[PDB]
């Protein structure tokens, strides 16, 4: 009951700082001035730009 | 040769930016009118 794994950990932070880290997908180009939803850098919302 | 504080140790609490926000906080901060 002590077979080997070398423990591994999560990393995670709650908005308290600059945004820098996520695995890039298509990474679209932005529009403006038309109430459209955004998943902006992971932080999401709808409204205008 | 101690020396009293008037107004020191005032720092925006985190990288976040509030804007015209009469806000409040609490963490390890500077006691006021204390003597350094
Ligand atoms: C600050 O506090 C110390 C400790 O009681 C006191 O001796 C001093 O007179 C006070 N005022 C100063 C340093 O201006």
């Amino acid at each position: 009951g002590y077979q080997p794994y070398r423990v591994v950990v999560l990393s995670f932070e709650l908005l308290h700082a600059p945004a820098t880290v996520c695995g890039p997908k298509k990474s679209t180009n932005l529009v403006k001035n038309k109430c459209v939803n955004f998943n902006f850098n992971g932080l999401t919302g709808t409204g205008v730009l | 040769a101690y020396t009293n504080s008037f107004t020191r140790g005032v720092y925006y609490p985190d990288k976040v930016f509030r804007s015209s926000v009469l806000h409040s906080t609490q963490d390890l901060f500077l006691p006021f009118f204390s003597n350094v």
